[PDB]
DNA sequence: ATCAGAATCCCGGTGCCGAGGCCGCTCAATTGGTCGTAGACAGCTCTAGCACCGCTTAAACGCACGTACGCGCTGTCCCCCGCGTTTTAACCGCCAAGGGGATTACTCCCTAGTCTCCAGGCACGTGTCAGATATATACATCGATTAACGATGCT
DNA sequence: AGCATCGTTAATCGATGTATATATCTGACACGTGCCTGGAGACTAGGGAGTAATCCCCTTGGCGGTTAAAACGCGGGGGACAGCGCGTACGTGCGTTTAAGCGGTGCTAGAGCTGTCTACGACCAATTGAGCGGCCTCGGCACCGGGATTCTGAT
């Protein structure tokens, strides 16, 4: 068995190495459709539009986890916590 | 439902890309909330541009103009 | 489709494919990936019934079935006008074009019945029925 | 409709398919003759399983997502003539090509052939070489609905290929006179359905389908002292509330 | 319908910088959206500079100042150098 | 749990410079007419979007288990706060020189506009190879246990 | 003083993932082609921008007197930081489901283009009243002086 934390680093290098999309298509598409139901009913989505929302969403969450990691490391902890997330979103001015 | 369709391994991978080493157990609900927020913010704009053109289809250009509308510019899908 | 990377390397001679209605379109991946299969001299297709009523894909069929028409793809779409003055239109369209189809297509398709081989088929064995609704459902 | 979603008496009282279904089942098991039925997928087959389990008439089940192990295993489970189960569920698309049976008899189709080649495809699974029984087919349709319009378009298509595949039936050895024979007689059939283009609740009418002889007409009178004699009716708040929740 | 793009031009410049290297279609789309982006930026800043100073004509001076505003540092210096050289050679010959 | 006491709120009084109303004096807002044209509306085509199922399999999920780390607690020490004293540079008030912003009058030449002509660039094909994938083989690295070397103790 | 034993850092070996070499196979990329619409050339009018000249007001500079504020120091108490220990929560691997991915069918709604045809906005002439710069009051608020009240800290 590997010492805890090695597999996590190997995954860091692996996913930071490639361009692969990290969220599965169909669940994200159903989520987009559900969220869009509350605005205007019976809407049509092009595939490139859903792909666009997936690109922007995944990139936004990656940056959010970068800044959250900066907060957790500033706290002298290697484990990110919700207060780190909402702290980053509080400093960015998003809330 | 749906927002739960975003999976613990998914968010886990998104954190692995961001450089996060170890993750607390409560990150997942907060990440789903933030994702729902951002998606509402972009989709309301995209649907606005869609309704203005009097079209029933939400295209890629509408999403690009919504992202550029909110300050995050996207390339490769047109603009 | 998954094992085309293996079973298509070896040479083949006589293939048997079943349910030509499953084959249907030539634009489907199955069709164009059967060309990735290299070659088998003899061929055949088994089916319980021909293609869809609209029949644009008579092309696709006789292309995968035969060397005949694969040269000109766009030809017969206007020659399909027989199906789509019932006496005169049935005459020109139906009688002309369909007499042509029979004239060309005789030595390919083969069809029989159960009464031909036996007559032990008990009846035409086909009926229908009707039903009603419920007001609580009918309001939907 | 109900919060408890337990097996209920009103599950089969909401529509007429289950009413006439509860009418035929005692005669189904009575006559000792089996039935094949075709369905749509997902919840339809589930609810039919819930009804056949409700009145407890045992059934096999088959569909697209099942494995090949119990596909062939279930196929073998049919082949035993001692079978105490009469009906069972089979998928039009998945299982329509899924079996070859000399021993079946009766067939029922709900979906009404989005393609006619599928209904005639899975339709012939009853009549087969060496059939010692007499086949009867039933299309269950409700009036004042889009589905009998789908049947309209269905035999409209049966005419469309009726100039193609029903033209292709006389071609085997390349005969001569039979083609115009099917043109005059068959043309009288398409003209007959040109007339067609533009109840059975009593026991006798339903008895007529599965009788096929007077012997069955006589033995089905034992089911007339309960279904008819019987020593509520079919049918608001669900209509207004249903209109509220369905208005999304 | 003919939808024009900058594709062939980015292709030519690519063959000037790296004659042996090709470009994928997606990267060409990214380059297209980049050129359109920067174009709209410089044109917008030129419109603002023309409006604040109360002039109805956009000349090379407003485009120059806009480039000096948008592009940080060496991009601005070398950009103004190349552009000034291009207008020079343009009006000279 | 409480008085001494330092900071703050509250109230009455006073002086002033900016808020608020008035009055000529425009010059841009309103009206009346034209004149060309952007888009409103109807019609036609046909593409991609919608639902659904069949079928396989990589991924998710549930669970058992270990140990890495978050967090609470304690001790230390150091460094930043609260206050006094001393110095200095901000501030305000006035005065003076002047040059750069602001305007107006005159002129010219750069660009909008239109007409004419043609080729630079574009959709549509054709061939064709860069690399993505698969198999085989070897290297980098983590995780484990060893097994050597040095130091200390005992004889 | 020498030898032996114990402690702990000094040592190698395996299994996993990762890199390299060859083969192969394809779908996206590079190039040629017919055509057509937008770019270049040529010509003309006119109005906006350049340019000279003048006016003035707001910037810069200086000087002197006041004084609030900043620098400098000096105790000391509380908080930053290191260490230590506990417990529990998350990584990690394995067996089991399960929907994702890919394909394939059937339908059709709305994207996309065109062709008229007309209400609607640009544009110019005529006219005038709403808003603005200059100019007057006068009072709400800054400032102050005194008293009552409240919140902090050592008994």
């Amino acid at each position: 068995r590997y010492r805890p934390g090695t597999v996590a680093l190997r995954e860091i290098r692996r996913y930071q190495k490639s361009t692969e999309l990290l969220i599965r298509k169909l669940p994200f598409q159903r989520l987009v459709r559900e969220i869009a139901q509350d605005f205007k009913t019976d809407l049509r989505f092009q595939s490139s539009a859903v792909m666009a929302l997936q690109e922007a969403s995944e990139a936004y969450l990656v940056a959010l986890f970068e800044d959250t990691n900066l907060c957790a490391i500033h706290a002298k902890r290697v484990t990110i916590m919700p207060k780190d997330i909402q702290l980053a979103r509080r400093i960015r001015g998003e809330r | 439902d749906n927002i739960q369709g975003i999976t613990k391994p998914a968010i886990r991978r998104l954190a692995r890309r961001g450089g996060v080493k170890r993750i607390s157990g409560l990150i997942y609900e907060e990440t789903r909330g933030v994702l729902k927020v951002f998606l509402e913010n972009v989709i309301r704009d995209a649907v606005t541009y869609t309704e203005h053109a009097k079209r029933k289809t939400v295209t890629a250009m509408d999403v690009v103009y919504a992202l550029k509308r909110q300050g995050r510019t996207l390339y490769g899908f047109g603009g | 489709i998954k094992e085309r990377a293996l079973l298509s390397k070896v040479k083949w001679v006589h293939m048997i494919i079943d349910e030509g209605h499953r084959m249907k379109n030539a634009q489907s991946k199955l069709s164009l990936t059967l060309n990735t299969h290299y070659h088998a001299d003899y061929r055949l297709i088994l089916t319980g019934t021909p293609l869809q009523n609209n029949l644009p894909e008579l092309w696709a069929l006789l292309n995968f079935v035969l060397p005949k028409i694969f040269n000109s793809v766009k030809s017969f779409d206007e020659w399909f006008n027989t199906p789509f003055d019932k006496i005169e239109l049935s005459e020109e369209e139906t009688l002309l074009v369909i007499r042509r189809l029979h004239k060309v297509l005789r030595p390919f398709l083969l069809r029989r019945l159960k009464k031909d081989v036996e007559k032990e088929l008990p009846d035409k064995v086909e009926k229908v029925v009707k039903c009603k609704m419920s007001a609580l459902q009918q309001i939907m | 409709i109900n919060p408890t979603r337990e097996t209920n008496d009103d599950i089969w009282r909401v529509a007429g398919k289950f009413e006439l279904l509860d009418r035929i089942l005692p005669k189904l098991k009575a006559t000792g003759h089996r039935v094949l039925i075709f369905f749509q997928m997902t919840q339809i087959m589930d609810i039919m399983e819930d009804f056949l389990r409700y009145i407890n008439i045992k059934y096999l089940r088959l569909d697209g997502h099942t494995k090949s192990d119990e596909r062939s295993e279930l196929l073998r489970l049919f082949n035993a003539p001692d079978s105490e189960y009469l009906c069972f569920i089979l998928s039009t698309r998945a299982g329509g090509l899924g079996l070859n049976l000399q021993t079946a008899d009766t067939v029922i189709i709900f979906d009404t052939d989005w393609n006619p080649h599928q209904d005639l495809q899975a339709q012939d699974r009853a009549h087969r070489i060496g059939q010692k029984n007499e086949v009867r087919i039933l299309r269950l349709i409700t009036t004042n609905s889009v589905e009998e319009v789908i049947l309209e378009r269905a035999y409209k298509k049966l005419d469309i290929d009726g100039k193609v595949i029903q033209a292709g039936k006389f071609d085997n050895k390349s005969t001569s006179e039979e083609q115009e024979a099917l043109l005059r007689s068959l043309l009288d059939a398409e003209e007959e359905r040109r007339k067609k283009r533009e109840e059975e609740l009593k026991d006798s009418e339903i008895n007529e389908i599965l009788a096929r002889n007077d012997e069955e007409m006589a033995v089905l009178t034992r089911m007339d002292e309960d279904r008819s004699k019987k020593e509520k009716s079919r049918l608001r708040e669900e209509s207004e509330s249903a209109a509220v929740y369905n208005g999304r | 319908t003919r939808k024009e793009s900058y594709a062939i031009y980015v292709y030519k410049v690519l063959k000037q910088v790296h004659p042996d290297t090709g470009i994928s279609s997606k990267a060409m789309s990214i380059m297209n959206s980049f050129v359109n982006d920067v174009f709209e930026r410089i044109a917008g800043e030129a419109s603002r500079l023309a409006h604040y100073n109360k002039r109805s004509t956009i000349t090379s001076r407003e485009i120059q100042t806009a480039v000096r505003l948008l592009l940080p540092g060496e991009l601005a210096k070398h950009a103004v150098s190349e552009g000034t050289k291009a207008v020079t050679k343009y009006t000279s010959a």
